[PDB]
């Protein structure tokens, strides 16, 4: 077969190629493929091979935006530029192929790009530089109106108020520092295992808080692989911030 | 005393020759425009102000005769270009002003001097005025990156990104572009950290109400 | 008294080099976050870090752990870029110092990570660092973790044949090496023979499909060269 595909040449056939992969199950490394036969000669079919077969070419279209821009040549001979901005960036951009910063270094990779790929690219960068202000400004107002509005009920609750001045537990107790409850010594029962000092033991054994902390772990890990995959594709960043504000600082 | 200074006072051809030649060259970090003008005055007159200099080293007290003698450069200026070989650093002797010749030709250190944040994008649109091949786009680079910090307002870095070039390679813009980016997620960030920080006192504070509530 | 006696040099002195450093000597903590709000605004990475290294030891159930850990990396990290964006705000030796302490910062970086490395283990300090760039800090902690698998790609992606090639060397899996010996071939496939020959574990019934494709490859390139037409043919003849 190798012999005769040797022998063979003037054959142009787009389905028969994928039908005939062997396990014609290899999409991405068909792509990959194709792609070095481009190297080797592109004749532009690499825009038909990706009409053809754009289920899951993420990778693949991923991979053809530096192909298709390997080469000023190449490009100009790849319907110049009006194909790829139509087709190209467009799909990608609106598909969430990559992160902007991505495409812009891989744009950057190449150097003879002209700029009006790079004038469709400022005014994609204008736009979400308005949105990232606009998310900014609403970001700031609505924090400086809580800020004041948690100051001053803090304050109004501090000056409404088994009275002398003392901190109580966090977890269900409250005793008089002046009653010789403050600074009872006894390495603090170690933080009284992150809870109030019931100052008696009762037994009972201990899994309560060996079933809490499991259950955060897990609730945890299980949110950060959802929002991975789903939700924080990005980063754990505005995940691992929500998480923290639900209070995991605890000191309860 | 100080009549001999006003006779020496009193005692613009190839001064525009030397603008235009200077004018010529058009690199980002060249000579200064006082230390071209120095350079140009060694090529090369100052006796007569080396004397008079001799008098106002002297003078380095005398305001009044410091100020009559401005104003006798400014009555006896030269295409409003030699009174520099008499202030080569006393601009206040008689700020808003010296761009009409500071930045004239050129000058990097006195834009640098001279700048704000007002009156940038006008400067950067005369400066595009180079209309070179890639020596204009290097130096509008080099520019942008000397006082990056400068530019701190969403309007003006809204407008400064609206005229940039159309006809420029997308890797001498690349690092300018990955910065500003890099600068508004950082921004971007710190706010939504800010704000998870003040949620969470809110939470603290609600906590202890519902303890208090709790207390009675 | 200490907590007290602390809040006089926050309120006035505000020597957060020194006062938060003095508070920093306390046992347990529990306003953490009252001072860290105040501590927001100053925006003070140091002083920041440093009430957060000494956090770090109450180990507590685990789990929120690597959410102080993550907040200590990034504090680090926007430290640097804050550093680097006033280093390149020149406009001396001491910033090129202060550029070396951002080295030696990276150094404590590297030691900060050294120290608590099986403390903090959840594969976002990558992701983190990555939308910031610095692929040096990335090459650093991926060199901290013996995994090379990602440093591999990055190596190929960026093109280091040399690195690469001597990073696949070590790796004894074998199937990576026969999955992606395309490409290096196609790239070198002088030092690719070398280095196959040299490396053993690879059984000629595999890549004999990348075999063929080499020799394909090498008989367009010779069908418009004489000399040395089928040189890519010979080494692959040879190996």
């Amino acid at each position: 077969s190798h012999m005769d595909q040797s022998s063979a040449s003037a054959k142009d056939k787009t389905k028969i190629d994928i039908a005939s992969f062997a396990n014609d199950n290899p999409e991405m490394d068909l792509l990959s493929t194709f792609r070095a036969m481009t190297l080797n000669e592109e004749p532009s079919t690499c825009l038909k091979f990706l009409e053809k077969y754009g289920t899951e070419e993420p990778k693949l279209l991923q991979v053809a935006l530096s192909y298709f821009v390997s080469n000023k040549l190449i490009f100009k001979e790849m319907g110049g530029n009006e194909v790829l901005k139509e087709k190209v960036l467009r799909p990608i951009i609106e598909g969430e192929r990559m992160p902007l910063l991505d495409i812009i270094k891989a744009l950057s990779r190449t150097n003879v790009a002209h700029f009006g790929l790079i004038q469709d690219i400022i005014i994609d960068h204008v736009k979400t530089e308005d949105t990232e202000i606009k998310r900014n400004e609403k970001l700031i107002e609505s924090y400086d109106k809580e800020l004041k509005e948690k100051n001053k009920k803090l304050k109004n609750t501090i000056n409404s108020d088994l009275d002398i001045p003392v901190v109580f537990f966090k977890c269900g107790h409250i005793y008089h520092q002046h009653c010789l409850n403050e600074e009872e010594d006894t390495l603090e029962s170690e933080r009284k295992l992150f809870k109030c000092p019931k100052c008696l033991v009762d037994l009972e054994t201990s899994n309560k808080l060996f079933e809490a902390q499991h259950e955060v772990v897990e609730k945890n890990d299980l949110l950060n692989f959802a929002l991975n995959s789903e939700e924080g594709s990005r980063d754990r960043f505005k995940v691992i911030t929500e998480f923290l504000g639900r209070g995991a600082i605890s000191y309860s | 005393s100080k009549f001999l200074f006003n006779y020496y006072l009193a005692k613009w051809s190839i001064l525009g020759d030397f603008i235009k030649e200077y004018k010529d060259d058009f690199a980002y970090d060249k000579t200064d425009i006082t230390n071209f003008i120095h350079i140009k005055l060694k090529h090369s007159f100052s006796k007569y102000y080396e004397k008079c200099e001799n008098l106002k080293s002297e003078n380095e007290k005398d305001d009044e005769f410091i100020n009559f003698t401005f104003d006798e450069i400014s009555k006896i200026d030269k295409e409003h270009i030699l009174t520099l070989l008499f202030f080569p650093n006393e601009l206040t002797n008689w700020s808003e002003e010296l761009l009409k010749i500071y930045l004239s030709f050129n000058d990097f250190r006195s834009v640098e001097k001279y700048i704000g944040k007002q009156n940038l994008v006008a400067v950067m649109k005369q400066y595009l005025d180079i209309s070179s091949l890639n020596y204009s786009v290097e130096l509008v680079t080099n520019l942008l990156q000397r006082n990056f910090e400068l530019l701190d307002d969403t309007d003006i870095q809204l407008k400064i990104l609206e005229t940039i070039p159309s006809v420029f390679p997308v890797q001498t813009i690349s690092e300018l572009l990955l910065k500003v980016l890099i600068k508004y997620q950082e921004k971007k960030e710190e706010s939504n950290l800010r704000k998870c920080l003040l949620k969470n006192q809110i939470s603290i504070s609600d906590e202890l109400s519902r303890n208090f509530d709790s207390q009675g | 008294v200490k907590l007290s006696k602390a809040m006089y040099l926050f309120h006035t002195a505000k020597d957060f080099h020194s006062a938060a450093q003095t508070l920093g000597s306390m046992k347990d903590l529990s306003h953490f976050g009252e001072i860290a709000l105040n501590f927001l605004q100053i925006k003070d990475y140091n002083d920041l870090n440093v009430i957060l290294i000494k956090q770090l030891d109450n180990v507590p159930w685990k789990s929120t752990q690597v959410v102080l850990s993550s907040w200590i990396i990034w504090n680090f990290m926007k430290q640097l870029n804050d550093i680097e964006l006033k280093i390149n705000t020149t406009k001396e030796d001491n910033l090129l110092n202060w550029n070396l302490n951002l080295k030696e910062k990276s150094n404590e970086l590297t030691k900060f990570l050294e120290s608590h490395l099986e403390k903090l283990d959840n594969e976002t300090v990558y992701q983190i660092m990555s939308k910031q760039n610095r692929q040096n800090e990335l090459l650093i902690f991926a060199s901290l973790i013996n995994d090379m698998k990602f440093l591999l790609s990055f190596w190929i992606d960026q093109g280091n044949w040399y690195e690469s090639l001597k990073i696949l060397l070590t790796i004894n899996n074998h199937d990576l090496v026969y999955k992606y010996s395309l490409i290096l071939l196609l790239n070198s496939p002088e030092a690719t023979v070398s280095t196959w020959m040299k490396i053993k574990d690879l059984d000629p019934n595999k890549l004999i499909p990348t075999i063929l494709k080499f020799f394909t490859n090498w008989q367009n390139n010779s069908k418009l060269i004489t000399n040395i037409s089928e040189y890519p043919e010979n080494y692959s003849l040879t190996y």
